[PDB]
């Protein structure tokens, strides 16, 4: 991705976006009693915590663009993960209004939390102005698309989370892009069905694990991936995809049996138009982060890119007999035989994507059940049910997240979901997190769940059938 | 996968 052209906003008439300047996180009342390192992002050039130049070290990750036609390599991936896909019945009609927007099986209701985007954010109209979950109106979200059309700017924004020590000094803070409530909800519609599948089916036949419940979908996952594991990161993924991925994609959505007019939603997210503050500019490829389904785009890209670099350097390779399941950027993989993913690396940059091994890690080292991370989580069967296998957040990332707040009115749903992923840490662990978050006297004004029930009605959610 | 009790996180 790359950035083609800034202006001032004013010149081109659109007012300053007035993106908040300060960090809603606030130290919690357990910020004293445990240890962590993570600070909130910087989110203006300000900052005293700086090292760099914050907006220079944002906008980095726009590292550029490959040139390139899709090759052969490419094509064959296409086929390959559209043969998957098909396999899916993916129905390529639109999603009615009010499913799209209001919620459905596998498709949560419109987030009435977030920003609506441009021009509503400009005329202080919220999505609740807007929007009704208790009538389900759409009168009013007609009027307004039918106003202000499609193809409306992004709003771009620095995301507000805590991040480590060396990512505040180098001002490494991530950007994410509000897509116009109108463009929301015509993705929503013309791709629902699409992302209800793939929400409706995490694992290595859509190759996504977008949606899933860690929970339940841990002790799937060494069953899909049953060879030797691949994994390995990414930098800045979204901003350095090429349009040329973007391509792919379309040729895969196609094949899915959508036309080139649907397809084109994906040429809005490639060449996009942003709002940042006073600024005005356009970007030619990068996935957007933040628009509709871009989680879903990502990963179905991930899926042509594993694909294509290892038909790349192995040409011998057999994909019927390759499993792989990303969440965007996130990848865990399996082949038969080993597979050097130092060799991979060297062709993704080849493509302008930037590998590197997995969990920092200094050498593209053999990835173990022992030492896989996936949405940051270990894997760890369970003793007593071998079968069963607990997600593992580190006890260090727990830590982290509940020193801070962004509103300390939400400390009890806060404090119950790091609870949830705790527990599978052990029953020493988390007698001790709950010893800990006693300390102090909001602690024991808490309902915080007890092992032994959190590990029974875990034992107990493998029993109720799953729709798919 | 590795159980909990063999390696830890
Ligand atoms: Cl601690
Ligand atoms: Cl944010
Ligand atoms: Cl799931
Ligand atoms: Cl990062
Ligand atoms: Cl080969
Ligand atoms: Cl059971
Ligand atoms: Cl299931």
């Amino acid at each position: 991705g790359e950035i083609e052209f800034i202006e001032s906003s004013k010149d081109a008439g659109f007012p300053v976006i007035n993106t908040p300047s300060k960090t809603k996180l606030e130290p919690s009342v357990f910020h004293q009693v445990f240890e962590g390192n993570k600070e909130p992002a910087v989110l203006r050039s300000g900052d005293p915590r700086l090292k760099a130049n914050f907006e220079e070290a944002i906008f980095s990750k726009y590292i550029g663009n490959v040139n390139t036609h899709v090759d052969e390599y490419m094509l064959e991936a296409v086929d390959h993960y559209a043969g998957q896909l098909a396999t899916l019945d993916i129905s390529t009609e639109p999603m009615k209004l009010e499913d799209a927007v209001y919620g459905t099986e596998g498709l949560e209701a419109l987030d009435l939390t977030t920003s609506a985007g441009y021009p509503y954010v400009a005329l202080g109209i919220k999505k609740r102005d807007i929007l009704s979950k208790k009538t389900k109106d759409l009168t009013k979200l007609k009027e307004c698309m039918d106003k202000y059309g499609l193809n409306l700017p992004m709003v771009t924004y620095v995301k507000d989370e805590l991040r480590s020590i060396e990512k505040v000094a180098k001002g490494k803070s991530r950007l994410i892009e509000a897509s116009s409530l109108n463009d929301s909800v015509a993705m929503r519609q013309t791709f629902g069905n699409l992302y209800k599948t793939f929400h409706l089916n995490p694992g290595v036949v859509t190759g996504s694990a977008v949606g899933c419940d860690p929970d339940l979908f841990w002790s799937k996952i060494p069953v899909m991936l049953d060879g030797h594991l691949i994994a390995f990161d990414y930098s800045g993924y979204d901003a350095s995809l090429s349009p040329v991925w973007f391509a792919c994609l379309k040729m895969l959505l196609e094949k899915l049996g959508y036309t080139h007019k649907e397809t084109n939603y994906i040429d809005y997210l490639c060449n996009s138009h942003h709002l940042y503050r006073d600024k005005h500019y356009f970007v030619r490829g990068g996935m957007p982060s933040g628009c509709s389904g871009t989680s879903i785009f990502n990963s179905m890209i991930n899926n042509i890119i594993i694909r294509t670099l290892m038909l790349k350097v192995y040409k011998g390779i057999d994909l019927d007999q390759f499993r792989m399941i990303a969440y965007g950027d996130d990848v865990i993989a399996s082949y038969p035989w080993p597979i050097d993913a130092s060799l991979l690396a060297e062709a993704g940059k080849g493509y302008g994507l930037i590998m590197t091994p997995a969990d920092k890690g200094e050498c593209f080292n053999e990835v173990t059940w022992t030492n896989a991370t996936f949405l940051k989580r270990y894997f760890r069967a369970d003793e007593q049910y071998p079968f069963l296998v607990h997600p593992v957040m580190p006890m260090k990332d727990i830590h982290e997240s509940i020193r801070w707040t962004k509103d300390p009115k939400n400390t009890q749903d806060h404090v119950r979901s790091l609870c949830l992923l705790a527990w599978h840490n052990g029953e020493h662990e988390y007698e001790e997190f709950i010893r800990k978050i006693r300390s102090v006297p909001v602690g024991r004004c808490l309902t915080l769940p007890a092992f032994s029930t959190l590990r029974r009605k875990w034992l107990d959610s493998f029993h109720h059938h799953h729709h798919h | 996968p590795n159980q909990k009790p063999r390696v830890p996180t």
